[PDB]
RNA sequence: CGAAAUGGAUUUAAGUUCAGCCUUAUUUUAGUUUAAUAGAGGUAGAGCACUAAUUGAGCUAGGGCCUGUCAAAGGGUACCAAACUCAGUUAAACUCCGAAUGCUAUUAAAUGAUGAAUAGGAGUGAGACUAUGGGCGAUAAGGUUCAUAGUCGAGAGGGAAACAACCCAGACCAACAGCUAAGGUCUCAAAAAUGUGUUAAGUGGAAAAGGAGGUUUAGGUACGUAAACAGCCAGGAGGUUGGCUUAGAAGCAGCCAUACCUUUAAAGAGUGCGUAAUAGCUCACUGGUCGAGUACUUAAGCGCCGAUAAUGUAACGGGGCUAAAC
RNA sequence: GGGUAGUUUGACUGGGGCGGUCGCCUCCUAAAGAGUAACGGAGGUGCGCAAAGGUUACCUUAGAGUGGUUGGAAAUCACUCUGUAAGUGUAAAGGCAUAAGGUAGCUUAACUGUAAGACUGACAAGUCGAACAGAUACGAAAGUAGGUCUUAGUGAUCUGGCGGUGGCAAGUGGAAGCGCCGUCACUUAACGAAUAAAAGGUACUCCGGGGAUAACAGGCUUAUCCUUCCCAAGAGUUCACAUC
RNA sequence: CCCUGGUGGUUAAAGAAAAGAGGAAACACCUGUUAUCAUUCCGAACACAGAAGUUAAGCUCUUAUUCGCUGAUGGUACUGCGAGUUCGCGGGAGAGUAGGUUAUUGCCAGGG
C-alpha cells in the first residue's frame, strides 16, 4: 500500500523584486506576481501575467489606500 | 431610495471608468469635462498637474443667453473654441464624463472639432 | 464516543505542543473546574472515563461540562511493517490541554462531594490536575 | 574567543577590530559603536579613557 | 594560502560534468557589521469576521411520537433538530488581525584586502554530532529527511574519571617566568577559609503516576484562657418497630426524607462493630478534670517510600566525607 | 529458421524482489524576501474555444426573508435586508466592483520587421517589456489589441516530407542535390530524449568489490511482549480492597 | 468671500439606519415621446424636447452614536541575544477595557 500522492510543481519565485526607496531605470521589473496583488500606481505599468515595470527612471514607492497597496515611481 | 441611490452609483462606476481609461491632463493637453443638468450644460478644462481649471463655460452665462439645444452647444463651443485660442490650447482629451457620446455632446465636440481644436 | 463526525482532512501532523493556556482558562458555565496542571493529549476515551466517573459519583446532584473536544486524528502504522510508505491511518482521537485549561466542569452539589467525584476523575487523566471552587466566589 | 561563538557576533567583532583575546581597540562611542558593542558586550571588557 | 561531502543534469544514485567553495597571476575598489530613516510579508502568537470542526443554555422552523384522528383544517410535544441569540472552544492546506528576528535600498562611522572581473591549475559532489524550528516514525531510536549556527571532518592543549561532534581555547620555535578561561581548591591530585540557614535520607552520588502526622519558612480557613483539641468521668434519650419494601429491617438487606417534633445541657430517620429480626456494644452529640495552641489546608527550600537482573562492590572515579552536602 | 551466433533486458527504493513512481501545473510541509528534502499531506494535466479571441458601449450576482396559475424546500416574476459569500470552459491558489463577471454591435492584433531594459537562472532554456517602421480592427477621440484573468495542455538534435526564395552549382551553361525562410512527421511518457531496431534463468555458476547493503549474533529503541503499580465501579448474603 | 454646483488632492468608514430642519439662485424630482437615439418587452435607464407643480425622495445641515468602523495606557502571549535559568538586556501583539468618530482641503462657474 504505497502512497498515493508526492508531487509538486517547480517554485515561480514570485515577490517583490526591488525594494521600497530603491532606484531603477526605465523598464526594471518590480514585483512578479499571479493577480494584481499589488496594484499600478503613476509611472508603472502592468503586464499581461500582473507583472508590475517601471516607465521610467525614479526611486520605487508603495504607498496605501483603503487597504490596497499601490506601487509607484517617484 | 435604492433605484435613485443605484442610479447614483452606477453614473458614479462610469465615471471612474472613463476617467482611467482616458487618462489624466497635462498642461500641454488638459482635459475636458461636462455636465448636463436638467437646466443648463457646463464644460471645464482641467490640468491635472495642478488640479486648476484653465477654462470654463456654461449656458448660464448671460452674456451668451443660449439655450439647451444643439444649435445653443454648437454656438457655445464656438465661444469656448475662441475662448482657449487665446490661451493657446489646441490639444484636449474629451472626458465624456458619465454620459453617452450623442446628440448633444456630439454636437458640442463636433463643433470645437471645426475651428481646430485637437479632441 | 467523542468524535468529530466530519473532517476536511483524515491526516495532519503532530505539532509541538507548548506553552501555558491564554484561553479556555476559567470557570465559566458552573462552580468547581478540573484545571490541568500539564501539558500534553488527552484521548476522548480517558475523556469519557473521566466523565462516567463523575457523572456516576454525582447522584442526579447537578450537571457536568465538558470543555474539550478531542478532533485530532492520531495515526499508527500496522504493526509489523517498516518505515517505507507513509502516513498510517487514523487510530483514536486526542485532544489538547495546556497548563492551566479547565477541561472539566461542575455544577450543584456541595463542594465535598465535588471535590471526590473530581479527585475520582483526575485519577483516570494522564495529567496533574488540581481541583478549583471559584476563588472569586466562597 | 571567537571560536564557537555565532557567525553574526563574530563578524560584528571583527568589525570592532577586535581578533584575539587580549586586544586592545579606542573607540569613540556614537550610534554605531554603541550598537556593535550591545550586540557584543557579553564577550568584552570596557574601560574608559580619562 | 586552503576546501567540499551542496545545487542542476545524467542507462545516474559507490561514476562523470557545470555551478558553488580553493589557489596562482594581472586589473579593479567595495564586501562585511552596525546605527538612523524608509519599504514588502503572514510565520509565532492570537481571533471567529470567511471555509470547516465543536460545548451548554435560550429560541424555533421542519421530521416523526401522542391526542377532537380518515388522508379535510387540527391540537399534547420527552424528542429528531435547520436557522437565529447569549456564553465558551479547535485548525499545516481557516485569517477581520499580527510581531520579534531575517531580507532589500540609502547615508554616516567602524573594520583593513575579507569584494569583483579576466586567465592557468584543481579538488569535492558518501558526511557526522551538538544547540533551536520542523516533516515522517510511536512528540521511540547513536533512526530518517530539511532549515540556521557551531565543532569534528582538516584541530593539537585544559576540563567532563576514560570518552572525533559537549565546555574553554586556534599549537612559528625556544625559556626550570607571570596573570587567567572552562573546570576545581580533605586526600589520591597542583588549588579555601569564613558568615547565615537547610538536610538525617550518605539525600548529595539516576527517574514516573501515587501515597505521606519528615522538617524549615511564609500565608489562609476553622477554634480558643468567656476553656479549644487528646485523655479521663457521665449522658449519649422520649415520642419511635420513622413510615415502610420485606417475612423480619426495632438506628445500622434495601426505597424515600431526617421542612420529625419534644425533655432539649445534648442525642443524628444514628458513626461503626454484630445479631435471621431485634437484642447488645460504641460514636457524632453535650456536660465536668486539666490547661495553649490545636484541626484542616496553600505556597515554596530540602528530604521518605514507590526503586526493580544476570563475571565482582559497580547509578560519587576511588579512599572516605554529617560536610569534605545543598 | 534458438539449428547456430552476436547482444539487450533502466533507475529510485529505510537491503533486494513484489508493488508504486518517473514530465509539467496549484496548495501545505517551508520556520512572515528567494530557495529548501522524504516511498510527506491533498488535487490536476498530454486540452477546449472561429469565440469562450480583439475592441466599443451598457449592465450586476448568490443567499435569506416576503407576495404569487399549476409551483412543492427549491424553476420564472416583484420588493426588503445582506454587499461578492455568486460567477470566472477546465484542478487549486493568487486576483477580479473601474469589474478580469453578464449582454449586444462591429471585427480578426490568434499581425510583419524589431526591441532599450530586466526577472529567473550550472548550462541548454524559459518569462516580462515600454517604444519604433509597415499595415489593419474597434472608437468621435484619447487610446487599446503581437490570442485566451494569471500560472499546466508539452519534446532537443539528427533524418525525411511540403511550400517559398534563388545563395552555393566539382571545366563552362543547366540540372540532380544542398543552404536560407515558412512548416509537418516521435506515450523519444524511463518525458535533457545511450540504437532506426531488444525478453528471461542460473541452486552448475564465475570474476571484480562492499559491512557504502541484507540473513546469524553485539549495539541503540521498547511499538509489541513480560513483570508490576495507581484509581475502585462492582462481584463477594450485608461487607471496594479474604479473593477477583 | 460664503452658499450652490462641478472637478480634483490628502485615506481613518469619507459607512449605512432613523428623527428634525430648507429649496432665492443652484441641484434633483417632475412633463411629454414628435424628430434623431436606446432596450434581448418596457421613454425604467439611455436619448431628445421643457418650466405646470414640490422638499416628498435624492442632496446639504442638525441629532441620541442607535448599528458599523476605529481604539489607547498598562498587563499577557510571543521573540533576538545572553557564563544571571523561568532568570539578564532589548523589541512587543491580538483580544478586551476607558474612549473616539456622521471628514478635511485646493480652483472653476453662478450670486451673494
Amino acid at each position: 500500500g504505497s502512497s498515493k500522492n508526492g508531487r509538486d510543481s517547480i517554485s515561480k519565485r514570485l515577490g517583490v523584486k526591488r525594494s521600497g526607496g530603491q532606484f531603477v531605470k526605465a523598464g526594471e521589473i518590480i514585483v512578479r506576481q499571479r493577480g494584481t496583488k499589488f496594484h499600478k500606481g503613476k509611472n508603472v505599468g502592468l503586464g499581461r501575467d500582473y507583472t508590475i515595470f517601471a516607465l521610467s527612471s525614479g526611486k520605487v514607492e508603495f504607498k496605501t489606500l483603503k487597504g490596497r497597496k499601490y506601487v509607484s515611481i517617484v | 431610495m435604492k433605484k435613485i441611490k443605484e442610479a447614483e452609483q452606477r453614473k458614479l462606476r462610469r465615471k471612474k471608468r472613463i476617467k482611467d481609461k482616458i487618462g489624466r491632463g497635462v498642461a500641454s493637453r488638459p482635459r475636458i469635462t461636462v455636465f448636463k443638468s436638467n437646466r443648463y450644460f457646463y464644460a471645464q478644462v482641467i490640468d491635472d498637474s495642478k488640479g486648476h481649471t484653465i477654462a470654463s463655460i456654461s449656458t448660464i452665462e448671460k452674456s451668451l443667453n443660449l439655450g439647451k439645444n444643439i444649435d445653443d452647444v454648437k454656438k457655445l463651443g464656438e465661444v469656448l473654441a475662441k475662448r482657449l485660442k487665446e490661451k493657446n490650447i489646441n490639444n484636449l482629451i474629451f472626458d465624456r464624463n458619465g454620459y453617452k457620446y450623442h446628440g448633444l455632446i456630439a454636437s458640442f465636440a463636433t463643433s470645437l472639432r471645426e475651428f481646430g481644436i485637437n479632441i | 464516543m467523542l468524535s468529530p463526525k466530519k473532517v476536511k482532512y483524515r491526516k495532519k501532523q503532530r505539532g509541538r505542543l507548548s506553552g501555558e493556556a491564554q484561553k479556555g482558562n476559567k470557570i465559566s458555565f458552573g462552580e468547581y473546574g478540573l484545571v490541568s496542571l500539564e501539558t500534553n493529549f488527552i484521548t476522548a476515551r480517558q475523556i469519557e472515563a473521566a466523565r462516567i466517573a463523575m457523572t456516576r459519583k454525582i447522584k442526579r446532584g447537578g450537571r457536568v461540562w465538558i470543555r474539550i473536544f478531542p478532533d485530532i486524528p492520531y495515526t499508527k502504522k500496522p504493526a509489523e511493517t517498516r518505515m517505507g510508505k507513509g502516513k498510517g491511518g487514523v487510530d483514536h482521537w486526542n485532544a489538547p490541554v495546556k497548563l492551566g485549561t479547565v477541561m472539566f466542569e461542575m455544577s450543584g452539589v456541595v463542594e465535598e462531594l465535588a471535590q471526590e467525584a473530581m479527585s475520582l476523575a483526575s485519577s483516570k487523566l494522564p495529567v496533574k490536575t488540581m481541583f478549583v471552587v471559584r476563588r472569586d466566589l466562597r | 574567543s571567537l571560536i564557537g561563538k555565532l557567525n553574526k557576533k563574530v563578524k560584528v567583532l571583527k568589525a570592532l577590530g577586535l581578533n584575539k583575546i587580549g586586544d586592545k581597540k579606542v573607540h569613540f562611542l556614537n550610534e554605531s559603536i554603541k550598537g556593535m558593542l550591545n550586540e557584543t558586550i557579553n564577550m568584552i571588557l570596557l574601560s574608559e579613557v580619562m
